[PDB]
C-alpha cells in the first residue's frame, strides 16, 4: 500500500503511552536507574489514575499552544527507496487481500460441526491460536466462518481461540507493483523540567521496544532503527527554557499498487488447416 | 511623580526553591511551593511601578 509513518506512529504511541501512564508500577520498573526522586516525583506527578497533569502527542506545526509541561511532537523526515524488484513486481495474487488482522472468537456448535465466526471475510487464514487440525478434521473455510468437524472435538464445543487472518476485498486477479523505502520520522518529548524530559526518554525508548513485536511493524515498517540526539534547549527566551532530546525512527517499508489484471483465459482450442501449396 | 504616574502591581521576590534534586540540581515537578519553576516567590507586597 501507500503508508504514512508519522500517522502509524501517532495512532500507535497514544493509546500505549496513556496505558503505561495508568500502571504504577510499570513506570517504578523503567524508572529504575534513576534517582530516587527522579523517580518519585515523576511518578507522583503524571502517573497513576489520580495524576494532576498529563502528558500529551501530536504533530509539529500547530496553531495553538501545547502542554509544554510533557509533550510528544512528531515530525516526518526524510526517506529513500533502497530496493527494487525485477519487473518492479512485490508480488502476485489471485484474489485481492486486504489488512492482516487478529480477532478473538469463541467455537459453536452447528449440525454437528464446530465454527468460529469472523467479523470480516476471510482472505487468508494464517493461525487458528493453538490450533493445528489434521485431515480428518476436515477444517474448512467460507465466507466469514472457519467451520470445524465436531465428532471427535465435543469436549472444545465452546473453546475460546484467538483467529490471525486477512481481508478479502474482491476476486480478481493482479500484480503488486511497487518498492521498498527507507524512511525517518523524529520524536521529541519537550518539557520545561530537564529530568522531565530524561524520564520522557527513557518511556519512549521503552514504548519502541514494545512496539517492535506489533503486528503492524512486524508486516510492515520492519527493520526499526534508533538515533538519538542531544539534549538541548528547543526554546531559549521565553521565561524559561523549553529543553528536549530528539530520536529518529527509521523504518524500512514498501510502497504499492495492485494492479489488477482484466485478461483472463478459460479454453485453449485447437484447430488443423491444410496447406495445399 | 511616580505614585502619579505608575501603575499599582502587587510585587513578589524570588528565592531558589529547597526542592531542588541534590544531585541532578533540578526542581522537583510536583512542588507544591514552586509548580515546577525553580524558583519559589516570598508572599506578595503592594507597590507602585
Ligand atoms: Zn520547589
Amino acid at each position: 500500500a501507500i503508508t504514512s509513518v508519522d500517522s502509524y506512529l501517532l495512532s500507535e504511541i497514544k493509546p500505549r503511552l496513556n496505558t503505561v501512564l495508568e500502571n504504577c508500577y510499570i513506570i517504578d520498573e523503567v524508572l529504575k536507574d534513576f534517582d530516587y526522586q527522579t523517580r518519585e516525583s515523576f511518578k507522583e506527578a503524571f502517573c497513576g489514575k489520580n495524576a494532576q497533569h498529563e502528558v500529551t502527542v501530536g504533530f509539529n506545526f500547530p496553531k495553538f499552544k501545547n502542554n509544554y509541561e510533557a509533550h510528544y511532537l512528531i515530525q516526518l523526515g526524510q526517506g529513500q527507496e533502497t530496493k527494487n524488484s525485477l519487473g518492479s513486481i512485490q508480488s502476485s495474487y489471485f484474489e485481492a487481500t486486504g489488512d492482516t488482522l487478529v480477532e478473538s472468537s469463541t467455537a459453536i456448535r452447528e449440525d454437528d460441526k464446530l465454527v468460529f465466526t469472523v467479523s470480516k471475510p476471510i482472505g487468508e487464514l494464517i493461525k487458528v491460536e493453538d490450533i493445528e487440525f489434521a485431515k480428518y478434521d476436515n477444517l474448512q473455510v467460507e465466507g466469514n466462518k472457519v467451520s470445524f468437524k465436531y465428532q471427535t472435538n465435543e469436549d472444545y464445543e465452546n473453546y475460546n481461540a484467538n483467529i490471525i487472518f486477512t481481508e478479502k476485498k474482491n476476486d480478481s486477479k493482479g500484480l503488486v507493483k511497487g518498492f521498498t523505502v527507507e524512511e525517518q520520522v523524529t520524536v521529541v518529548g519537550l518539557s520545561f523540567n530537564v529530568d522531565v524530559a530524561r524520564c520522557l526518554d527513557a518511556v519512549l525508548k521503552m514504548i519502541l521496544i514494545s512496539m517492535r513485536d506489533s503486528i503492524e511493524e512486524q508486516q510492515t515498517f520492519q527493520l526499526q532503527n534508533l538515533s538519538f540526539g542531544d539534549i538541548a534547549p528547543i526554546i531559549e527566551d521565553g521565561d524559561s527554557m523549553i529543553f528536549g532530546r530528539p530520536t529518529i525512527i527509521k523504518y524500512t517499508s514498501s510502497l504499492d499498487l495492485d494492479y489488477t489484471i482484466t485478461q483472463d483465459i478459460n479454453k485453449l482450442t485447437f484447430k488443423e488447416r491444410k496447406d495445399w501449396k | 511623580f511616580i505614585n502619579d504616574r505608575g501603575i499599582k502591581v502587587l510585587w513578589e521576590e524570588a528565592y531558589f526553591c529547597p526542592c531542588l534534586n541534590p544531585d541532578t540540581g533540578h526542581p522537583r515537578v510536583d512542588c507544591p511551593r514552586c509548580h515546577g519553576k525553580g524558583i519559589a516567590y516570598l508572599p506578595p507586597k503592594e507597590t507602585i511601578m
